[PDB]
DNA sequence: CAAAATTTTCGGAAGGCATGCTCTGTGGC
DNA sequence: ATTTTTTTGCCTTCCGAAAATTTTG
RNA sequence: GCCACAGAG
């Protein structure tokens, strides 16, 4: 019943908007060790939708066919993946500094899922040419066919993709979770009274 | 029993539910006997002969292999080889497969080959999930087979299905004491006379399960009526 | 509990919850008016209330029942709606505006007679011991009766052995919408087919129309990682490719080709096929964004139980069990008779402001409150229409019912009494034995063992037990909020390939997320039950064979309290009831200090019950209060029926409708259309403590 | 009926153990409820002829009995001694609930009082469940003559 | 065969190609997995359940005879378990069942 | 044939209340036993089994 | 490193072992380098110390996030009453005691902790920027586990 | 020998029937 | 102009589609 | 008059 040591929990970062990308084809643990970190070459993010578009360049040495892609699919050599930042409400991303737990809210977690525009660009380009060779008040959408349309309107944004970024990150978090010590107010069994 | 068997015996029904032919052995007083000859009747998947079906696919040929067993056909003492096997795949039309392709490997192994934009996965795929599904021995229509001790300790062989004629015909029973249930098979087999018959004994004996007690006669005059 | 929740109380409840709460809802699902011509007009109900004013502190006067029934008129109480709306060019709302009459139920909150004392029935020539519960539609008493249907919002997986397939039916229920979708087996693959979708979809298709665009993911959502499951569905996967869809917006071409849902507005394709996954494949579940994946989750189950259910044919669900039926009262056939009538009101009236607003003659807009009582009147006759035939014909849910509503029995006190409480079958035509006709294990003190008729309806009508309670729905967003609280993942950030490595949680039906510990949630929820931080009728109930914990919140579903059992003991002790015969702590107090809760018959499933005090073992978790509630109202005037046989019972069951003898205090003052009385009736000498409780002594 | 209970939970231990030998024409569950099932008959016909044979002269079910006026042997043996075994559809009382007949009794529990075995005669007042189980067979008569 | 292209999780199908020779291919991406000198199966072990020698037991306490077993190249065994069996009709001969002591590998004659 | 032996008990039931002067219960599952009743039957003068 | 381009096949188990292999699935996706009650307490005793050295593992690793999933309302703090997002510095500490169980004490109330779910697939932290001079998403480390706090009632 | 006409076999859908026999009441259109 | 079902089994006739067989070149 | 349920054997 007596603890042998404690490990502090802090909280910070009411502004910084981290964001957890969660790939559904890229397995964590190849083997018995961890997987080797894709490359991403570009990202876009719709900032109304909250659609996020990651860009990773795929070998062209090993396991390509060339022919098919430079053929129908005008020659793409990257696979995009493409998700939606769902809201989640009480997530936490959380590092340790000294046994002293600090804890990021996170904003959305997006189901990043593979993405495949070329064949809906050919598709789309086929039936243009299928159907010019011979041709044979109205704003009520609510809901997911609004979404839809301001999704689809709206452009994307071209954003500048860095790594190693995490070392100001910890320094501004720990910075900003040093100085203040909340005293406690709720009673254990009030928090329990309501929304348990 | 009782009233749904008065029902579909009255009118011609081509299938009915639970029909039992009752076929007599030629040697009733040995289980090895029977049980052989239980062998012969009762049908026997390929799921039940084999230790595996595979897809291969090679540098230019792709093909399907099946490792049938020994043991289990020996110990069973089923009357079936690896040709007989063979020539059962070639029969099922379902398959779409044709005695050319079907090959021998070993005493075990079978090769169906596939020769021809994407039609020869699919038409594996298929092949494949078919394949084990095929009746090698037995009668198709079989759908099991018991061995009944009766009450003065001679063995009987009682099946469940619609082979009247190939299992009175089957060696080892007797086709003239052979009897089935079901009416209309009966009028296939051995004609109207037998049918009567038929129509008269399963009426009567519906009835004196119940101890109804009705005098036969009406049930005659109602089989006449029939036939 | 006789006192508060009582038997015949259970209808007044349900209306109690159509008056109060579900108007609300039935009007806020189509709360809003627009015009076709003028964009700037726009009309919105923003509150609704019956039988009473804001402005008048004391309620309207009523027709007594009594009078009602002799002049041959209609007990009803006024229904009043506050619109808000445009006069010109000024937001102008009114309060107090008739719509029509809304029948009230008698000894209901609105009712004249609710709380009276003896005098005050004496006064009005009613007699305190009838049981109320019904409407008087132009003098005649009717009693809407009890419907059983199906579970609505979830999932039902049934087999047809002898044509070889499976199929997962969803009836999803809600006041927006309401839908029938199906997840059957055909030729050995999986297809979905509705009503509104002109040919059956491949799964994989339907699967891919949502979030899921990877083979894999649909292959381990559906089987996970058992390899016969995955043999069983490999074949779904091919027709993926077959078909050439890969893409979402391939699959929602694919889907929108081919719907016959006629539209208002013509509609793109893609936004068609984008509009029937969303609010037509399964109308229950809503999207109001771009994530697919409650929805893309519910298929997926759905696919899965189906897959379990072809592996072996043990695993389907059977339709008589009581807990995969629920039961609609009275309160929610008016109020999805209400829905109709609001919106063949609401059409009417927005075609009469189209056709006035086309006049362009008329320099000052009219007031369109003025034009309110020409529509009016048609839905009080419509509404009385619904009550006094009983055919019960709504084509916008294609719903065909006849005889909901019955002349009320006056041939005895218990034909009364027995006519409420009873409950009408879903399939009546039904003539197998062994189906719907049985007397179903589940129905254990749910429903009475005896009260069924002979002939025809024998054993699919029904009546009611002694102690039972009927649930009536509640809010689910506090219930969902608490489930992520106490531990539950959310559906949208765990993993799809480790999805059935642990315990999922379903509530109402559709899969919230993943628990890593069952019991213990079970057991927290359990406890904050019992505390009384939710709802008493929330029911949690753990079913291992589908690794799933369920929380069911809606209504319909069929209660029964009894004694909770800790450490071998039973919680009620010597004192509790000491106290409660001195005059205090009363049933609710029971319930508040967690000695009682309510069971359904799915958490009576994950039970072990203890009939009598001196069988309790360790292992048991409940306490039968007492037995005989398992007999009816009716069947509670048999002496010693546990020494009859049941066919005996049945008979007595039967018969007693139909003894004649005292009716009620009243009943010189009643003029019906054929009455049986008895000179000189007696109480019997070998009463029942049933016939105590529903005072047939008093009126024998 | 104690005898028939002990020998009854004997098979049960061997059918869950997994050495109950099979019939020749049945799988272990189809054997196990057969060879209960003429346990439980057995056992309700000894107590019916010991009862009966114990009944003095000018009993009047024994004399409506043995005239055929009215009533049988099974009657008097179901009013005076053990009901017996509730039979439905061919088989005993089938798992209203999940893998068992009623919450009143544990999960997988095949004991002959647990599947529709009623001890109590009709003089003597049946429990609950017997009551239940008497109620399902006397429904499916009524549905069966309807 | 159930195979899943890595690059998107998408199911691996085999085409026949220009060149005649079968690849694993994505119709999705733009991948593919050659087979030459390669081998691939999906082997689906069927399920096999126990079953009894309906002629096991049989050759306990029986009359021997000599007649050489047809594996005379492995083994040179002479005395053999032997007994009549009726299988068939009864106006054609009543078989026999004879199984060497030395080899096993039993068999049966007219 | 029909098997009501709780209408003998009713009837016993009856009796000796009507002799002791209060009424019966007949509750399922329980109730007035039939030994108490054939001791009011027996203490009034009557057979046990009315 | 071209073996993950080989055609990847799935985790097939025996329909018969399905329910006997989670445990050895279970720890085999993290890999370190009443009965049900009974089962679920050895469960939570193994889950406490496979987070105790997990946590003790990422002291001061660059790059290394794990995922915390807190209640979405937590107990209410003195201002300096203030908003669930308005915490700021510390506000609890893990404990651990003697018999190795794990407990977060967050204010004045005690609250469990287990590790969840076992995800199969690779998760990272990217941080967004939405300036209209240079809009920005830098990577800042991957997921590695995730715990979850819940009320101890 | 294999292309083309003729015939047979085989499915799924479209129809139909059954869903007792009599008898006594009411209530609403 | 969004949108449930509400028994269960048996039987013959029709009618393309595909398979089987013969018949022309 | 047509439907609709309600009962009786
Ligand atoms: C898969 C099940 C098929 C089944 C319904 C088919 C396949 C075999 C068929 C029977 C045989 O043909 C022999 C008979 C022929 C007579 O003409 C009519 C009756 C007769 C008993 C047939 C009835 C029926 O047609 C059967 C049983
Ligand atoms: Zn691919
Ligand atoms: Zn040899």
């Amino acid at each position: 019943d007596p603890v042998i040591e404690e490990f502090p929990l802090k909280i910070s970062g009411e502004e910084e908007s981290l964001h957890v990308f969660q790939y559904a084809n890229r397995p964590r643990l190849v083997g018995r060790k961890p997987a080797e970190h894709p490359f991403i070459s570009a990202a876009r993010y719709k900032p109304k939708s909250h659609l996020w578009e990651i860009d990773i360049p795929l070998d062209e040495q090993a396991f390509y066919n060339k022919d098919k892609a430079e053929s129908e699919w005008n020659g793409v050599n990257v696979q995009t993946l493409k998700g939606v930042g769902v809201e989640n409400n009480g997530q936490y991303a959380a590092f340790v500094k000294d046994m002293q737990v600090y804890l990021v809210p996170i904003e959305r977690v997006a189901q990043l899922k593979p993405f495949f525009k070329y064949i809906d660009d050919a598709n789309v380009t086929r039936k243009q040419e299928d159907a010019r060779r011979n041709p044979n008040s109205q704003n009520r959408l609510t809901g997911s066919l609004l979404a839809h349309k301001v999704a689809d309107e709206e452009a994307n944004i071209e954003l500048t993709w860095a790594e190693g970024t995490f070392e100001q990150f910890k320094d501004t978090i720990v910075k900003e979770a040093e100085d203040k010590t909340l005293v406690a107010l709720e009673k254990q069994e009030d928090y329990i009274d309501n929304l348990v | 029993l009782g009233v749904p068997r008065i029902k579909e015996i009255i009118n011609a029904s081509k299938v009915i539910s639970t029909p039992i032919i009752n076929a007599v052995l030629v040697n009733d007083n040995d289980e090895r006997a029977a049980r052989v000859v239980k062998g012969r009747v009762e049908k026997t998947l390929l799921s039940d002969v084999a230790f595996y079906v595979q897809d291969v696919y090679k540098d230019n040929l792709s093909f399907i292999q099946v490792r049938i067993d020994l043991g289990t056909i020996d110990k069973l003492q089923l009357e079936l080889t690896i040709e007989d096997i063979a020539v059962a795949i070639t029969r099922a039309s379902k398959l779409k497969i044709q005695a050319s392709d079907v090959n021998i490997i070993g005493k075990d192994r079978i090769a169906i080959n596939v020769f021809p934009e994407n039609d020869v996965f699919y038409r594996m795929q298929q092949l494949r999930r078919a394949l084990p599904d095929v009746v090698v021995k037995g009668l198709p229509d079989i759908s099991r087979a018991v061995i009944n001790i009766r009450d003065d300790g001679k063995r009987e062989l009682l099946v469940e299905g619609y082979g009247l004629r190939d299992v009175m015909c089957t060696d080892g029973v007797i086709g003239s004491r052979t009897t089935t249930n079901h009416v209309l098979e009966v009028f296939s087999v051995l004609g109207i006379e037998a049918a009567r018959y038929s129509i008269i004994r399963e009426i009567n004996y519906t009835m004196s399960n119940h101890g109804m007690s009705v005098d036969p006669r009406h049930i005659q005059l109602l089989g006449d009526v029939m036939t | 509990f006789l006192k508060v929740k009582g038997l015949v109380k259970q209808h007044l409840d349900s209306f109690n919850y159509f008056v109060d709460t579900d108007l609300k809802k039935i009007i806020k699902a189509n709360q809003l008016i627009l015009s076709d011509v003028d964009p700037e007009f726009y009309l919105k109900y923003v509150d609704i209330r019956v039988g009473k004013k804001s402005s008048s502190s004391t309620k309207d006067y009523l027709t007594p029942p009594h009078e009602c029934r002799l002049r041959d008129m209609t007990y009803s109480a006024p229904i009043y709606v506050d619109i808000e709306y445009t006069r010109g060019r000024n937001i102008i709302m009114h309060k107090d505006v008739e719509i029509g009459r809304m029948p009230i139920m008698l000894r209901s909150n609105k009712c004249i007679l609710y709380d009276a004392d003896e005098s005050k029935m004496a006064k009005l020539n009613e007699c305190p011991l009838d049981p109320g519960g019904y409407f008087i539609v132009n003098g005649t008493e009717k009693v809407i009766l009890v419907q059983e249907q199906l579970s609505k919002n979830r999932i039902i997986v049934e087999a047809d052995e002898k044509k070889g397939i499976v199929q997962a039916s969803v009836t999803s229920s809600t006041h927006e919408r309401k839908s029938k979708t199906y997840v059957i087996t055909k030729n050995g693959k999986i297809y979905l087919k509705h009503n509104s979708i002109a040919e059956e979809i491949p799964i994989a298709i339907v699967l891919k129309a949502c979030g899921i665009l990877s083979d894999l993911e649909i292959m381990q959502l559906v089987c996970g990682n058992d390899s016969s499951y995955q043999d069983i569905f490999a074949v779904n996967l091919e027709e993926s490719s077959k078909l050439d869809i890969y893409t979402q917006q391939q699959a929602l071409e694919y889907i929108g080709a081919k719907v016959k849902t006629m539209r208002r507005q013509k509609l793109t394709i893609l936004q068609e096929g984008i509009e029937a996954i969303a609010t037509t494949v399964i109308a229950h579940l809503t999207v109001e964004a771009l994530d697919f994946r409650e929805k893309a989750l519910y298929i997926a189950m759905m696919t899965r139980r189906v897959v379990m259910a072809m592996y072996n044919p043990k695993m389907i669900d059977d339709r008589d069990y009581v807990g995969n039926k629920r039961l609609e009262l009275a309160g929610q056939l008016i109020s999805l008779l209400f829905e109709d009538l609001f919106k063949k009101f609401n059409n009417d009236f927005k075609l009469s402001i189209d056709k006035v607003l086309k006049k362009p003659n008329r320099a000052m807009e009219y007031d369109a409150l003025l034009s309110i009582n020409v529509h009016s009147n048609n839905i009080t006759s419509g509404l009385n229409r619904a009550i006094s035939t009983g055919n019960w014909s709504l084509k916008r849910f294609k719903m065909e019912r006849a005889g909901v509503t019955h002349v009320l029995s006056r041939l005895s006190y218990i034909s009364a009494l027995g006519m409420m409480t009873r409950i009408s079958s879903q399939f009546e035509k039904s003539r197998k034995v062994s189906g719907p006709r049985a007397l179903q294990p589940s129905q254990f003190g749910m429903l009475c063992t005896a009260d069924t008729p002979e002939g025809e309806a024998c054993g699919l009508v029904k009546n009611l037990a002694l102690m039972t309670h009927i649930t009536t729905d509640d809010e689910e967003e506090p219930i969902k909020k608490l489930c992520y609280v106490l531990g539950v993942e959310d559906i949208t950030l765990i993993d799809s390939a480790s999805l059935h490595l642990n315990y999922g949680v379903y509530l109402n039906g559709t899969l919230i997320g993943s628990i890593r510990f069952p019991t213990k949630f079970v057991t927290q929820f359990r406890h904050l039950r019992r505390t009384g931080k939710v709802s008493e009728f929330i029911s949690i109930y753990s079913n291992s064979h589908q690794m799933a914990v369920h929380i069911a919140t809606d209504g319909g579903r069929i209660c029964r309290p009894l004694i909770i059992v800790s450490d071998g003991q039973s919680r009620v002790k010597d004192i509790h009831l000491r106290k409660l015969l001195d005059g205090e702590l009363d049933f609710d107090d029971f319930l508040k200090l967690g000695l009682v809760e309510y069971l359904d018959v799915n958490e009576e499933n994950d039970s072990y019950i203890a009939l009598y005090e001196k069988d309790i073992v360790p292992s048991m978790t409940h306490l039968e209060i007492e037995p005989f509630t398992i007999l009816g109202a009716v069947a509670g005037l048999i002496p010693y029926p546990h020494h009859n046989q049941s066919p005996r019972n049945t008979y007595q069951c039967a018969m007693g409708k139909q003894a004649i003898g005292a009716i009620a205090y009243n009943q010189f003052k009643r003029i019906d259309t054929l009455l049986y009385l008895m000179t000189y009736p007696q109480q019997p000498m070998v009463k029942t403590k049933t016939i105590e409780l529903i005072d047939y002594d008093k009126l024998p | 009926v104690e005898i028939a209970y002990h020998k009854c939970d004997e098979l049960i231990t061997l059918f869950n153990k997994g050495e109950l030998e099979t019939q020749p024409g049945c799988n272990e569950e189809q054997t196990l409820e057969a060879k209960i099932g003429g346990l439980l008959s057995k056992v309700r016909e000894e107590v019916g002829d010991v009862c009966i044979n114990e009944l003095d002269n000018w009993n009047a079910p024994l004399i409506m009995a043995t005239c055929g006026s009215k009533g049988s042997t099974l009657n008097v043996s179901q009013m005076v001694a053990v009901v017996g075994q509730q039979i439905i559809s061919g088989n005993r009382v089938p798992d209203g609930f999940q893998d068992r007949s009623l919450p009143h009794f544990p999960k997988n529990s095949k004991t002959p009082q647990s599947k529709g075995f009623v001890r109590n005669s009709f003089f003597s007042g049946l429990s609950p469940p017997e009551f239940l189980f008497h109620a399902i067979s006397g429904r499916e008569g009524l549905v069966d003559t309807a | 065969m159930l195979s899943f292209c890595p690059s998107c999780n998408n199911m691996l199908l085999i085409t026949s190609g220009d060149s005649g020779v079968y690849t694993l291919a994505c119709r999705s991406c733009p991948y593919e997995f050659p087979i030459e000198g390669i081998e691939i199966y999906d082997r689906k072990k069927l399920p096999r359940k126990e079953v009894d020698d309906v002629l096991g037991g049989g050759w306990d306490n029986v009359d021997q005879t000599k007649t050489q077993c047809p594996n005379y190249d492995t083994c040179g065994g002479e005395s053999a378990y032997f007994f009549q069996l009726q299988i068939r009709s009864a106006d054609e001969p009543m078989t026999t069942f004879y199984k060497c002591v030395n080899c096993g590998h039993r068999w049966k004659e007219n | 044939s029909r098997m009501t032996v709780g209408k003998m008990i009713e009837l016993i039931s009856g009796k000796a209340g009507v002799l002791n002067g209060t009424l019966e219960y007949g509750t399922c599952f329980g109730g007035s036993k039939l030994e108490d009743m054939s001791k009011i039957l027996v203490d009034q003068g009557f057979n046990y089994s009315g | 490193r071209i073996e993950q381009l080989f055609p990847v096949r799935p985790v097939r188990v025996r329909h018969e072992d399905v329910e006997t292999v989670k445990r050895e699935i279970q720890e085999a996706l993290s890999e370190k380098p009443g009965k049900e009650a009974a089962a679920e307490l050895e469960l939570l005793n193994a889950d406490h110390q496979h987070i105790l050295r997990k946590l003790k593992k990422m002291n001061n690793k660059p790059e290394r996030f794990m995922v915390f999933q807190l209640p979405t309302r937590l107990p209410a703090f003195e201002r300096p009453a203030l908003s669930t997002r308005e915490l700021a510095g510390k506000v609890g500490s893990i404990r651990v005691h003697k018999s190795g169980k794990l407990s977060v004490k967050i204010g004045n109330v005690v609250m469990d902790i287990g590790k969840g779910a076992e995800t199969t697939f690779l998760q990272d932290v990217i941080a967004l920027s939405i300036a209209d001079d240079a809009s920005s998403a830098e990577l800042l480390g991957r997921v590695d586990g995730k715990i979850v706090v819940t009320p101890q009632i």
